[PDB]
């Protein structure tokens, strides 16, 4: 006939965007030498930093996913005059912030000694501390375009970043000080489980310029080629 | 043995612990003396089912002008000759309608029969080895050198081995107790073979089925597998008898299925 | 305690593994769902929709409309060629940036028949046939309209109808392709020739132009996800 | 003894032909480079792992060529591929590198 | 009788082919000495490296066997005036690039940081990283041998390397940098499990040449004796 | 969580052992396996299968074809040796590399009867008769017919028949014997000697010839599978 | 395939295949 | 995954324990067992037989 075969099980919605995908390296360190390697950094949460994410999701408007979160934290040690010092084992702190809740002001601060933000910590050396967030807004999808304004006198700001209130995200050494200083590195690995897409979108041609807005450069088309009847024997 | 499985798919899981004659087409070959047919692996060849095929287009069978005897050239065997081989399809590229069902068609599936024919008298001696081996990937004679389609299988020529070794630029290495694949010649017994014995046997009969990776293929970049004739007992014989003792290779193509009909290749 | 023991492959980040997690906030309330029209559950839902595909990209028309432009004309001898492309979806510069072709790109393999759908942007009291054929890949491309008939053909007049539906069918030896196309996996070229005119009343323009979409059919499938070869960048966006 | 070169020297072929450019080496490697160095102006990188890319050239370029001796094959000869190109290998001792392979359009 | 015994339990295709063999070693670094060893190396995935699979597999004509890979990543430090540096633990990273995809152009290239090729994180100290790979191929079998061209044209490339695009496979410190240069070595064990091997094939008797071909030296057929009858009382 | 504890032996990577991993790439559609001819699911299937030993292996013969090629030819005084060669499969180096003798050289234990068949390749008109026999290893070796007529011998004429298989029995103190031989395994020795002639008429050339094949019977197998000592590398292959 | 749940919230659970 | 915690005694050695491990050389074949006379299943059983005593043990 012929009798047909090849199930379309990687083609699905939860095959196609469930994978580890990095959004944001954040970079800090424990002497802090200028801002930014400043200790204490932190990155509001966008999925809307790294173009390889971001095209995946721009493919439908409305999308329903939860999370998983994975960090990847590599600690590199700091240029100096000599290198020669026990330490002990460094320990990391990632802690989350809701919208609106009160941010650290600095080091220090006992913001970290909160009771409420859900904080991670983690020693140089186990497994990655892997935490999961659940479907976080306030309307019924995740719109990942909204054509309109913030103020009802069409004003103010256009695009999708009024929409986008997920929280926060802030990364600090725990230890007190180390005696030669080390430059650490967190790299956040999104992975949206349990996926529902529903208006499908025409695929990005030309690549992104800015982290807030959909604004572009004009390409063509499609690339060229010398005539449009191909010959030969 | 707990046998649990804890992921979703199969590839993460553990390791599984006189008158006999044969007429095809308007063509008979005659006899073997109630003697022997080895066939294959065991397999006789048949047609392509409904889970093969996954082409679409309707397959050609001409089942007469395609799968009848088609009887290849008559090469001299002497005492210091090495020995020989074919490669298929391309021995059988430019004979009838069946090579020029070749061109006209994209893909094709097909099994033969091979019937290599070698008549003395009772006064020579000599032992031949008939053996169809698949995919012979062979090597080169130079290393680290390309080397040439022609020096391969010519259309229908009888490549022969060689009692030394090959020192050529562009051809295959010819040495024949290595049997052009780096493997000991005493070895090639795995694949279907058969002897002729010149005091007993007069002559051998194989019947190979269609064995690829894929149900169905191009056969103008591939061969599908090469027949070697390889003597292992050299012919003996007085001066005062008949010294030109030839072989004959006469085979014949058996289910012959096309696709992708297009213009003529082979470009 | 249970006597346990650690197999290799612990403590690793596998960025495909399926795992479960403590959750950050738990006994979450989440917002009811509602009934959004039009819910997709599959990428090839999305493959199967057309797309016009820029046939006539010669430079520098693929910076205008006129990609998308097709031309012809009243001929003075008949079956001459109309266009043609490779058959090569997701590499050939033809039909890799439409929607079939993007899709394709996030994979490493596909397998199923084309469906490329044409619609003749003329006059009303125009007239002409077509011949828009397949050819198997073999050897070789054909380079004339008594070559490209031996294969797969259809004939399509402009008088009759406006849109003409060409089922590309699924020849070849492997049972998938891959889309970065090399040698051992081809595919084939798509031609299209004049079968007799564009014959035309006084007082109409000459040159008209034709659309050509791309699908996929029922039986399209891809495999091997991968990460697309189109977009780049360095830093992070700001 | 120990000069390590591209074997042809001054090629000539016109707009439309097979240009496959040929590299002998003095020892063997794994990577190979492949440059496009024009008349007074800097060169560039074309070819580099023997096969993969370049910034600006075209998907016309092909290259291959392990051990001693590599191949950069143009596919066909346009208006842009008339530069001299010279090949190269990091070393560790280097060879050192080759001449240049300079080549005009046939008219 | 005697009655009998010995069951060929050992001498099956699985307990034969299913033993972690070791394919390639892979070799980088963190300073950039030369190449190669530089940091960032690569390998496209082949079984035909060492000749000890090699000829294990090359006795079946068609292999349909699935795949386990294990890395066993041990790194020593560069030899240099002083040594004396503390340092926090190594990270390494191991992405697998299928056929096509884009490829990291250089270290700290945004490949690493992509959303579809997946990628094995480790630290130096536990256990080796074992994943495993389904029947990656496009036929229905692993053609060990195939007799044939690449082009239609009966020209191109002789041999069974038309028939390989199992991809790629790409090794690099994820650390930033250490204080001193230290050189690492990966190593890939294969172990086919859930075998299925269709024509056997005759043992290859002279020692193979090249990673791509058969070609071969004329070598006698065994080794030779004095006589051939034996003789003594 | 559940108290759990540590056994010796975590975190080690055993190269045989049988455990489970997370899967690279998940819900992959595999190509349907088709009915490929000849499928082999054991090494002892491919030990049963003759394969010509080369007996006549002085020197320089193994470099020709000439090493399969054990002569005879019309003699003086009857009961003179043809040949006689060692029962080491694995070790003895006429046997070794043969389809049997490469097999076992994966393994370090073999067990059972082999199978020795001839094939007089000679002329049509030529008669005569040979004593093959198959001596336990005891003490020592024989040194003629009338010695090596004792132990397991079979009386192979030409006349009749030109094919003969001497089952070679199973005799020993273990159960197993020791692939690279020892003093401890012994295994024996199998000659062959002129029982009348080789008796020829007029105008048929002299010294003929003699094929030898060895298989393996139901009642073979193999244990301690290991790697073979006849490939050797150092770098890797380029 | 097991399908066990070790934790009580829905956004903890594996992935639906 | 399933949340495990390690009680102290882990990753240690004792020369005494009972505990199963990864086999090296699996599906082997062993030899059939035969009846060698004169089993013993217990060291009592050594110790229920006479041996005589050396009483008269003075010097040399």
């Amino acid at each position: 006939h012929v009798i047909n075969y090849h199930t379309r099980s990687e083609s699905s919605i939860e095959n196609f965007m469930g994978r580890a995908a990095c959004v944001y390296i954040a970079q800090y360190a424990t002497e802090k030498v200028n801002d930014e390697l400043d200790r204490y950094t932190n990155w509001e949460i966008t999925t809307r930093q790294v173009a390889q994410l971001r095209r995946k999701l721009e493919m439908f408007t409305y999308m329903r996913f939860d999370l998983e979160i994975t960090f990847v934290i590599t600690s590199s040690q700091r240029t100096s005059t000599t290198y020669a010092s026990d330490s002990p084992p460094l320990t990391h702190q990632v802690m989350y912030v809701p919208p609106g809740g009160p941010i650290p002001k600095s080091y220090e601060d006992f913001a970290w000694q909160t009771s409420t933000n859900p904080s991670v910590f983690w020693t140089e050396g186990n497994a990655p501390p892997r935490m999961s967030i659940p479907f976080m807004s306030v309307g019924n999808a995740y719109c990942n375009f909204y054509d309109g304004w913030s103020h009802f006198s069409q004003s103010g700001v256009y695009g999708y970043t009024t929409l986008n209130n997920m929280g926060h995200l802030y990364f600090r050494h725990v230890n007190k000080s180390t005696a030669y200083p080390v430059n650490s590195v967190a790299r956040v690995y999104f992975k949206p489980k349990h996926v529902k897409a529903w208006v499908p979108r025409a695929p990005r041609l030309c690549p992104y310029l800015k982290a807030r807005n959909v604004n572009f450069n004009v390409q063509g088309v499609t690339e060229s080629r010398n005539k449009i009847t191909l010959d030969r024997s | 043995y707990t046998n649990i499985n804890y992921y979703k798919d199969s590839a993460s899981n553990s390791l599984n612990r006189r008158v006999r004659s044969i007429t095809l087409g308007n063509s008979t070959i005659t006899t073997q003396e109630c003697a022997n047919v080895v066939v294959g692996y065991g397999v006789w060849p048949t047609y392509l089912s409904d889970h093969e095929a996954t082409a679409v287009d309707q397959p050609t069978q001409p089942d007469v002008a395609t799968c009848r005897f088609y009887t290849l050239e008559s090469v001299k065997w002497e005492s210091s000759s090495a020995g020989w081989w074919w490669k298929f399809p391309e021995a059988l590229s430019d004979m009838g309608l069946f090579g020029q069902n070749m061109q006209y068609h994209y893909l094709g599936r097909t099994g033969y029969t091979i019937h290599v024919q070698c008549n003395a008298s009772k006064f020579h001696q000599g032992c031949l080895l008939v053996v169809c081996v698949p995919e012979a990937e062979m090597g080169a004679a130079t290393t680290d050198h390309a080397f040439n389609h022609t020096k391969l299988s010519n259309i229908g020529q009888a490549m022969e081995f060689s009692a030394k070794k090959s020192t050529d630029q562009t051809g295959p290495q010819t040495a024949v107790h290595n049997a052009g694949m780096g493997v000991a010649v005493g070895n090639l017994t795995i694949f279907p073979h058969q002897w002729i014995n010149l005091r007993t046997n007069n002559s051998a009969t194989i019947v190979m089925p269609y064995i690829n990776s894929v149900p169905m293929d191009n056969m103008y970049r591939h061969y599908n597998f090469t027949l070697m004739v390889i003597p292992f007992a050299k012919l003996e014989h007085s001066p005062q008898a008949s010294t030109y003792v030839p072989i004959t290779v006469t085979v014949a193509p058996m289910c012959a299925e096309y696709n992708g009909l297009r213009l003529a290749g082979h470009q | 305690g249970l006597p346990t023991m650690n197999t290799p492959g612990s403590t690793q980040f596998l960025t495909s593994d399926d795992f479960q997690s403590p959750s950050a906030m738990p006994q979450f309330d989440v917002t009811p769902e509602i009934q959004i029209p039009g819910q997709v559950r599959n990428l090839m839902e999305i493959a199967e929709v057309d797309s016009v595909v820029p046939v006539n990209n010669t430079e520098g028309h693929v910076n205008s409309m006129e990609a998308y432009r097709i031309p012809v004309r009243p001929q003075t001898s008949s079956g001459e060629q109309v266009f043609g492309f490779q058959l090569q979806p997701g590499h050939d510069s033809v039909l890799k940036h439409t929607l079939l072709g993007e899709i394709l790109n996030y994979y490493a393999n596909w397998s199923g028949s084309m469906k490329l759908t044409f619609m003749y942007c003329g006059a009303a009291m125009a007239t002409g046939k077509f011949l828009i054929a397949y050819s198997p890949p073999g050897a070789g491309v054909p380079g004339s309209r008594r070559d490209a008939m031996l294969g797969t053909h259809v004939i399509w007049d402009v008088g009759l109808q406006s849109s003409c539906v060409l089922c590309v069918p699924w020849i070849s030896q492997t049972n998938y392709r891959y889309v970065t196309s090399d040698a051992y996996t081809d595919a084939g070229y798509i031609t299209c020739w004049y079968q007799t005119s564009i014959v035309t009343p006084p007082d109409i323009p000459t040159t008209s132009t034709i659309l050509c979409f791309v699908s996929a059919c029922n039986d399209f499938s891809v495999r091997l996800l991968r990460d697309t070869p189109f977009i780049t960048q360095q830093a992070l966006f700001q | 003894d120990i000069e390590l070169t591209q074997s042809p020297a001054i090629m000539s072929a016109s707009p439309g032909e097979k240009v496959t450019m040929t590299c002998s080496a003095s020892s063997s490697l794994r990577y190979m480079h492949w440059y496009q160095q024009k008349s007074g102006t800097s060169p560039k990188r074309w070819i580099y792992d023997t096969y993969n890319l370049a910034s600006g050239v075209p998907v016309r370029f092909s290259g291959s060529g392990s051990g001693t001796s590599y191949s950069l094959t143009i596919s066909s000869m346009e208006a842009e591929d008339a530069a001299t190109y010279y090949c190269q290998q990091w070393s560790s001792n280097p060879p050192t590198f080759g001449a240049g392979t300079k080549l005009e359009l046939k008219r």
